[PDB]
């Protein structure tokens, strides 16, 4: 079935590397749009980063230069390295796919994981 | 960035009442904004793509329309299984920006 | 002999941005006063040279790349752009030497029924090299199962079409773009 799994979320220090792993099946990460969508507790959704199937990188201004989205074509998985994490980086992070080409909706989803940032 | 306004931020109505949630954008956004159902303890689910077409496996109670800067989520018959918050995310142009949220509850 | 720049700009049909036609400009005297003092353009901005100093300047050949994009996606027509148009339809090289011209053509490229003739090959494995052209209709495989030319789950069609309408905003109207490249015969 169409599925993603978020993993590696939990407690980590500011600027720490949990490197959220998003394992895929039946689709190949080398050929897909894939997105990190987060949600702080009691907040609306927000966008983090996206990868075009050519490898093209983008960043939201709240995560620009501090985070980096990446993928392993051989393991069929997406990774977001996080650096300079902060108290506002406590959120529920989902890995999910807007269907490539803008026309169509966001077909592939995972259940998400909470990353908490506290002293 | 591109701002939006969802109206209202929360609403309550009886079973079967028509639900209407608006989304106002700062510029023309065509149709590539989508509507999203966020249930607590689930992954957020899609409602409409192309801002005028039901995704396969979306319930027929959901519907969408509009163009330019105004959009409207329409539910023609409210159901007990619909208790959720809703969003109007655009992926229309960079920077991509999520909607402010609208929680529906049944009275 | 005057350069045939009227054939490339007032032409009735341009190709789609994924299938952009390249023209080499052969030996000829250019007239760039026709292209600067006349001002039909929504965007007219040059890279490494100016809008007026190009008259008393000349190059070993010119490449004209005629194509159709959408008005906001003219911002993806630059060196160092990484948009869907730059990576998958038309990539201007970093050391690109030349001028980019864009004009609104909503009168002849937008229709009330929706114009789906102008396509843009929106899906691709990996990025394009400087001025790579790729017109392949090879089915876009997003998954492990081979698509074999048949579409389905994870097998999407690699072309996506424009939907050009008169009722869209300035950022969504059809815009014609032709880009003049310079390389180191044609002097004026």
């Amino acid at each position: 079935e169409v599925q993603l799994v978020e993993s590696g979320g939990g407690l980590v220090q500011p600027g720490g590397s949990l490197r959220l792993s998003c394992a895929a099946s039946e689709i190949i990460v080398s050929s897909n749009y894939m997105r990190w969508v987060r949600q702080a507790p009691g907040k609306g959704l927000e966008w983090v980063s996206d990868i075009y199937p050519g490898g093209t990188t983008y960043y939201a201004d709240s995560v620009k230069g501090r985070f980096s989205i990446s993928r392993d074509n051989s393991k069929n998985t997406m990774y977001l390295q996080m650096s300079d994490l902060r108290a506002e980086d406590t959120a529920v992070y989902y890995c999910a796919r807007p269907i490539m080409g803008g026309r169509h909706g966001m077909d592939v989803w995972g259940q998400g994981t909470t990353v908490t940032v506290s002293s | 960035d591109i701002q939006m306004t969802q109206s209202p931020a929360s609403l309550s109505a009886s079973v079967g009442d028509r639900v209407t949630i608006s989304c106002q954008a700062s510029q023309d956004i065509n149709k590539y904004l989508n509507w999203y159902q966020h249930k607590p303890g689930r992954a957020p689910k899609l409602l409409i793509f192309d801002a005028s077409t039901l995704e396969t496996g979306v319930p027929s109670r959901f519907s969408g329309s509009g163009s330019g800067t105004h959009f409207t989520l329409t539910i023609s018959s409210l159901q007990p299984e619909d208790i959720a918050t809703y969003y109007c995310l655009q992926h229309d142009h960079v920077p991509l920006t999520f909607g402010g949220g609208t929680k529906v509850e049944i009275k | 002999n005057l350069c045939p720049f009227d054939e490339v700009f007032n032409a009735t049909k341009f190709p789609s941005v994924y299938a952009w036609e390249r023209k080499k400009i052969s030996n000829c005297v250019a007239d760039y006063s026709v292209l600067y003092n006349f001002t039909p353009f929504s965007a007219f901005k040059c890279y490494g040279v100016s809008a007026t100093k190009l008259n008393d300047l000349c190059f070993s050949n010119v490449y004209a790349d005629s194509f159709v994009v959408k008005g906001n996606d003219v911002s993806q027509i630059a060196p160092g752009q990484t948009g869907n148009i730059a990576d998958y339809n038309y990539k201007l090289p970093d050391d690109f030497m030349g001028c980019v011209l864009a004009w609104n053509t909503r009168k002849i490229d937008a229709t009330s029924t929706g114009n789906y003739n102008y396509r843009y090959r929106l899906f691709r494995k990996s990025n394009l090299k400087p001025f790579e052209r790729d017109i392949s209709t090879e089915i876009y495989q997003a998954g492990n199962k081979p698509c074999n030319g048949v579409a389905g789950v994870n097998c999407y069609f690699p072309l996506q079409s424009y939907s050009f309408r008169p009722t869209y905003g300035v950022g969504h109207q059809p815009y014609r773009v032709v880009v003049l490249s310079f390389e180191l015969t044609v002097c004026g």
